[PDB]
């Protein structure tokens, strides 16, 4: 006898158990004839054996990583994702990614197009509808060929937002519009922004229409199964102006500190998000007292501080309001000290590529990067936590998929490790409980298998 | 427990041999896996008059079915 | 009324729960029974003499809902 | 890290020393050993309690230095309230009443503020039961504080 010593097997090869793949016999006599009806076990082992190699291959090498589930990936797909982002070939493979949506406000989703009047359509009290403003876009959008500044952006909503939601049918088109274009887009987690209390009418509190917005959001999350389920959470926003009446920060604050404890479920509002008009005169600092009963009820803030090309009020925002994520701020690297504190303290960066590229401008489809380049790749290796987000899915007339390919043309040279990166920070930077970040995780671990590598 | 899986081909009596591999204690069940080959037919018989004067442990002479000789890998890819 | 009760040192939390509580309420009913202020009662001392409480109620001065104070057990006019 | 020490008495000279010496020694050393943050040490009571010394740490937080809070025989969840928002501190000493506040503890979970735990100190200086069966109204909040998601570290 010679022993050639025993064999522990593999670990996910000895759970294996006859019912799962039986063995069909036929008694003839006292000796079993048996067949194979067909070829599953062996396809099951190879593809265990094709997946422990891939595992052990990329497992010196797993912490670089964003997703720890790539490392089950083949090593030529894994080399693919270093590989730069290619917009035109890579628009199924990001269309199909699990995404996270942090900075996306409901006023500016059905502006224009045949969505503005499926949302009239809808409306309780047609009579009611204002008339349909002439706002032509800018040639060439969602690229003009020029910037056109903050203003005349948010002028291109005009057709939207307050004057339509009004309506409670309206209001409701709306949210379950979105919905369907957050489900169509793959988004696995969203942060909407509303402002209910615009909305609110004389016999329609904020909390009525805030009410509704939860509630649309919340069937549409049901009826949506929990696999594709696109999780929706609310922030309030904030907004600040020159004088005229700033009683309505003060409903908005209380109505998002209302709501937190409300709902401990679902739907639920999880922020506010200061916002509105950006001047010296209404810097971060002016409302640090107003913040201060959304920090004792452990609300989170989101601050608007990204157009005037301003550093201090970045400095007030994460200083001054306790801000945990920051609206565009495409300014950081002004100041390299207030760079390195934003990545120190997991301050995240929302960054809205089409949106900026509108309101600002942007070198595009540069080859090399300097000095005026989209600050994505030098946030990114500055150890900022950044996000991409849509900022207005109808102003800005792109969805999540076309942010993120856009940044291809934005910032040369970004791989698609980059924007795998980007959805993990926004997962991390959610204003999420246990709850929704293990199933948004979960979700996240389920990257699409890229077509065309090498 | 102590089960002995025997592959087994024109050379029956290795199964046998394979029995006092532990010793007098033995295996508790031993079972062969068998082709369906005609060339091995015979030793199927002398396998089961041997488990017949050794009784005790479980016996099985399962054959595998459409598997009388090697011929291309889809005959192995099927044992 | 809905009480915004001073305790001393201690949490501010359920002050503005009960602050912005009243002023979604007070909004949110405009017939019958309905939410017409905040009481600011609870503990009482040097520590809350209730300027420093000035800044919780700026929000519910901003929307119209009136206050009413409870000077508590003491004898400070201030 | 240097240690800027609340006194009775208001004296405030030698924290402005102290924070002033850690802002230059900031940038003077950029490789080896460097000075990375200030220390807010321990005097309780509302006086010299976190929000009073936020104007004095704001050339702190301008040149990027870490703050740290370092309180000490309180059983006050204001100073921490205050801490983490008046003081922007990125990490805690001796905060053994997180749990007292729901909301604060949530906070200090969310934003990864951590907690510098001292098990000897702690229980030296408050005293905490030892080798008891399961838990209770008493137990040391490590375990307590690691179910909640906060970054919990022990130290001397
Ligand atoms: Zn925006």
């Amino acid at each position: 006898f010679v022993r050639l010593g025993p064999e522990p097997g593999w670990p996910q090869l000895r759970l294996l158990s006859a019912p799962s793949f039986p063995l069909e016999s036929t008694l003839q006599g006292p000796v079993h004839w048996v067949r194979a009806s067909d070829m599953r076990l062996r396809q099951h082992v190879e593809g265990v054996l094709e997946r422990s190699r891939h595992i052990l291959a990329a497992w010196e090498g797993i912490s670089e990583l964003p997703i720890p589930a790539l490392a089950a990936w083949p090593p030529s797909h894994l080399r693919w994702l270093h590989e730069p982002l290619d917009p035109v070939q890579d628009k199924a493979w990001v269309q199909a990614l699990p995404k996270v949506e942090l900075h996306c406000h409901l006023g500016g989703f059905a502006t224009h197009g045949e969505l503005l009047h499926k949302v009239r359509q809808e409306a309780a009290n047609p009579e009611s509808l204002p008339p349909v403003r002439a706002i032509p876009l800018p040639p060439g959008w969602p690229i003009p060929e020029e910037p056109i500044g903050l203003e005349r952006y948010m002028r291109l909503g005009d057709n939207n937002g307050s004057a339509l939601l009004k309506d409670p049918g309206c209001l409701r088109a709306q949210c379950r519009l979105l919905y369907e274009a957050l489900l169509a887009d793959h988004v696995a987690y969203a942060e909407i922004r509303c402002s209910p209390a615009n909305y609110a009418s004389a016999s329609r509190s904020p909390w009525v229409v805030l009410q509704e917005i939860r509630n649309h959001f919340q069937q549409a999350m049901e009826e949506t199964p929990e696999d594709r389920r696109c999780h929706v959470n609310l922030l309030l926003t904030a907004t600040r102006e020159e004088g005229g009446d700033r009683s309505r920060i003060a409903r908005h604050l209380a109505l998002a500190i209302t709501a937190a404890e409300h709902w401990k479920n679902g739907c639920r509002v999880v922020g506010v998000d200061l916002a509105g008009f950006e001047d010296r005169t209404t810097r971060a600092a002016m409302f640090a007292t107003d913040f201060e009963p959304v920090h004792r009820v452990g609300l989170a803030v989101t601050v608007h501080a990204g157009e005037n090309d301003d550093v201090e009020g970045i400095w007030q925002a994460v200083f001054k309001l306790s801000a945990r994520r920051l609206g565009h701020a495409l300014h950081l690297s002004r100041s390299p000290d207030l760079l390195r504190v934003v990545a120190e303290r997991g301050i995240a960066v929302e960054l809205c590529p089409y949106a900026n590229l509108q309101i600002k401008g942007f070198p595009l489809d540069e080859e090399q990067e300097g000095s005026e380049t989209y600050p994505l790749r030098g946030y990114l290796a500055a150890g900022v936590a950044v996000t991409l987000n849509t900022d207005n899915l109808g102003i800005s007339q792109a969805s999540l998929t076309d942010n993120l390919l856009l940044t291809a043309r934005l910032c040369p040279g970004i791989t698609r490790l980059e924007v795998l990166k980007t959805q993990v920070f926004a997962a991390q930077a959610a204003f999420a409980n246990q709850a929704e970040r293990k199933a948004l995780w979960a979700r996240l671990a389920q990257v699409p298998v890229p077509t065309d590598t090498e | 427990m102590r089960i002995l899986l025997c592959s087994v081909g024109t050379s029956w009596a290795v199964v046998p041999e394979a029995m006092q591999l532990l010793g007098s204690q033995g295996f508790d069940e031993v079972h062969v896996l068998t082709t369906a080959s005609s060339k091995i037919s015979p030793g199927v018989e002398q396998l089961l008059r041997y488990f017949e004067m050794h009784p005790g442990p479980r016996f099985s002479i399962s054959r595998v079915q459409d598997f009388e000789d090697l011929r291309s890998e889809q005959d192995h890819m099927l044992f």
